[PDB]
């Protein structure tokens, strides 16, 4: 499964980062979602780093040996959401527990 | 591009069953891997079930015994037949279109809660 | 030069060793497909038609010039079914089995050219030999039994322009191919000259074969040729003593059928 | 190099001796699962054709190469029928197949509109339609090239290890079998009463050197009452007379 830091707070004007740690390797493609409370998760990062059209340019991803990372170039109060990562493991779609960012 | 919307019930009792449904504009159900994703009620996301594009189904053993996922290609409607309900299953159930590695879950519904009590 | 079919006398050719069993200084009675003695054999020379295979083929030819190179065996011979192509290409001799398309006029040329077929298809196997008056008589027997294409052959030195030489020799197995296909027709492949063959058919027959001390067939008798041969087969001897022997029964067969009931 | 999936190299084995047990006994494979036949009794069988399907998959996909399995490979790439008879042989090829940065020559089919039939192969890159407008010829919303083309890295878990898989299927198509296991033999001992088996010819008797000669052609000889008189040994081509045991 995917590990999580638990939170980022009062991150304003700075970068923000989330990491998921797995025996799952950065080799597993790691995708990322932004779930504003009350909303369905929104895909923000796919194929490890790429961003979809429609979200801020602020978003991009990266990875280490076994860890996927989400990066926001400038943090805003308006970015508050529960952020998640997902893994296509053996036909089992698993999620991390979510990171609370504001 | 795809307008995917949930349908489902209200309050059901433990041991019961419930047929949930998803459909969307701009999408062939028969051509996609579709998931039902659950958001535990203040607890977090879990994957529950998948139907392969034009194929078989898989379930999270860590989540449930057997509930089934099926589709009707003449309607482009995805269904989840819930059964063996527990109060533990109160949650928001979401529609989802899964592009696996090529593009993760591209399309989501709004989420429908099923209350079990 | 347009030619009609020609015909000849098979004499005692078309005998082959029916098995891989050695016998020494014995007379042996066997039943198999053999060229009947004194049969009417068709003689060919650009005439390379598709001929029936029937139950097996006796093929023989005379040359000095390496013109006869091979054969095509199969059924429809149009790429729709698996077929057997055997060709001497001078460098080597290759036996191929494939769902071959064939030319309606396949040929080779003196090497200056190769044609035979326009195309290959899914192929299953090949067997490849190593790289490398008429004077040479070659005889072959081709029979297809239980999936095996059995080829027998003999090389006889000759010095004759006009016809099949008389004499006796038995053909030995050359190759036994595990192919598994039906053959109903076949065609002879000749080279065109660039910078004379006979075909008979085998029929079920009983023969006595005379084996010498070394296991070589030195003579043979076709038990259905005439009453003397019938006597020899009955007595199991190539020499018959003076006397009367019962050899067969005569039986009158019905010629018509009568069915009658009251009006 | 082994081919990727969506790309199968079918060897077509015919007219030979198959030392099946060498593959089995040499424990160089991680997986050696035979269906319908013991891996060691395979040597006593003979087939008209044997097919070896060569391809590369990830370690967690190895379990999908089976008659009863389902998943991305089992359903869209290499489906075995539920009545499959044959052997699935696989091994860890990380040493040859992983590359730093990813060895991207490996294609998997992430897209198809239906399950693939057993032993069906479909090698088109046709852009796949997920919905709405066909959008044929380009990638775009609801248009996806079917194959992921993942790569393998030196750093991996066992599941992301590439595995080379060879699947051996066997058939008897109303024809002489030509792919046989090896024959076994014993030493040849003369001047004793022995129960013999020469090629397909059997019986009890005593063998001695013979003064007979056979044409290069004959293998067995018989007397006037069709009793085997002598045989040629298959390895040493000498002729040996058979006497009755008293
Ligand atoms: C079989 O192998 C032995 C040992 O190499 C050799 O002496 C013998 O001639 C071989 N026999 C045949 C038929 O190849």
């Amino acid at each position: 499964e995917l590990t999580q830091p638990l939170s980022v707070s009062m991150a304003l004007g700075q970068t923000a980062r989330i990491s998921c740690g797995g025996d799952n390797v950065g080799s597993q493609n790691v995708h990322w979602y932004q779930q504003r409370p009350g909303q369905a998760p929104v895909l923000v990062i796919y194929r490890d780093s790429n961003r979809p059209s429609g979200i801020p340019e602020r978003f991009s991803g990266s990875k280490s040996g076994n860890t996927a990372t989400l990066t926001i170039s400038r943090a805003q109060a308006g970015d508050e959401a529960d952020y998640y990562c997902q893994v296509w493991d053996s036909s089992t779609v698993a999620f991390g527990g979510g990171t609370k960012l504001t | 591009e795809v307008q995917l919307v949930e349908s489902g019930g209200g309050l059901v009792q433990p041991g019961g069953s419930l047929r949930l449904s998803c459909a969307a504009s701009g999408l062939l159900v028969s051509r996609n891997y579709m998931n039902w994703v659950r958001q535990a009620p203040g607890k977090g996301l879990e994957w529950v079930s998948i139907i392969y594009s034009g194929g078989s189904t898989f379930y999270a053993d860590s989540v449930e015994g057997r509930f089934t996922i099926s589709r009707d290609e003449s309607k482009n409607t995805l269904y989840l037949q819930m059964n063996s309900l527990r109060t533990d299953d109160t949650a928001v159930y979401y529609c989802a279109r899964d592009l696996s590695d090529y593009g993760g879950i591209d399309c989501w519904g709004q989420g429908t809660l099923v209350t079990v009590s | 030069t347009q030619l009609p079919p020609a015909y000849t006398n098979s004499f005692t050719r078309g005998v082959y060793y029916p098995d891989k069993v050695f016998r020494s200084s014995v007379l042996h009675s066997t039943q198999d497909l053999f060229l009947p003695f004194f049969s009417n054999v068709t003689w060919f020379h650009f005439d390379n038609p598709v001929l029936p295979f029937n139950d097996g083929v006796y093929f023989a030819s005379t040359e000095k010039s390496n013109i006869i190179r091979g054969w095509i065996f199969g059924t429809t011979l149009d790429s729709k079914t698996q077929s057997l192509l055997i060709v001497n290409n001078a460098t080597n001799v290759v036996i191929k089995v494939c769902e071959f398309q064939f030319c309606n006029d396949p040929f080779l040329g003196v090497e200056s050219e190769f044609r035979v077929y326009s195309s290959a298809n899914n192929c299953t196997f090949e067997y490849v030999s190593q790289p490398f008056n008429f004077k040479n008589l070659r005889e072959f027997v081709f029979k297809n039994i239980d999936g095996y294409f059995k080829i027998y052959s003999k090389h006889t030195p000759i010095n004759l322009v006009r016809d099949l030489p008389q004499g006796f020799s038995a053909l030995e197995p050359l190759v036994d191919l595990p192919i598994g296909i039906n053959i109903t027709r076949f065609q002879t492949l000749l080279a065109l000259h660039r910078s004379a063959y006979y075909v008979g058919y085998l029929q079920p027959r009983t023969f006595l074969l005379k084996y010498n001390e070394n296991g070589t067939i030195t003579d043979a008798v076709d038990c259905a040729l005439d009453p003397l041969s019938e006597t020899k087969c009955t007595l199991k001897s190539f020499t018959v003593e003076k006397g009367i022997y019962q050899t067969s029964n005569f039986r009158v067969q019905p010629t018509e059928s009568i069915v009658r009931f009251p009006n | 190099r082994f081919a990727s999936v969506y790309a199968w190299n079918r060897k077509r084995i015919s007219n030979c001796v198959a030392d099946y047990s060498v593959l089995y006994n040499s424990a160089s494979f991680s997986t050696f699962k035979c269906y319908g036949v013991s891996p060691t009794k395979l040597n006593d069988l003979c087939f008209t054709n044997v097919y070896a399907d060569s391809f590369v998959i990830r370690g967690d996909e190895v379990r999908q190469i089976a008659p009863g399995q389902t998943g991305k490979i089992a359903d869209y790439n290499y489906k075995l029928p539920d009545d499959f008879t044959g052997c699935v042989i696989a091994w860890n090829s990380n040493n040859l197949d992983s590359k730093v940065g990813g060895n991207y020559n490996y294609l998997y089919r992430l897209f198809r509109k239906s399950n693939l039939k057993p032993f069906e192969r479909d090698i088109s890159t046709e852009i796949y339609q997920a919905g709405s407008t066909p959008c044929n010829g380009v990638e775009g919303f609801n248009c996806y090239f079917p194959l992921q083309s993942y790569g393998f890295q030196p750093t991996n878990g066992v599941g992301y290890q590439p595995y080379r898989v060879v699947v051996l299927s066997f058939e008897l198509l109303h024809a002489p079998a030509t792919v046989c296991g090896p024959k076994k033999s014993t030493n040849l001992v003369k001047n004793k009463c022995v129960n013999f088996n020469f090629n397909g010819l059997t019986g009890t008797g005593v063998l001695t050197e013979s003064n007979k000669k056979f044409l290069p052609f004959q293998q067995f000889g018989r007397d006037i009452a069709d009793t085997t008189d002598a045989v040629r040994d298959p390895q040493t081509l000498e002729i040996l007379d058979i006497t009755p045991c008293s």
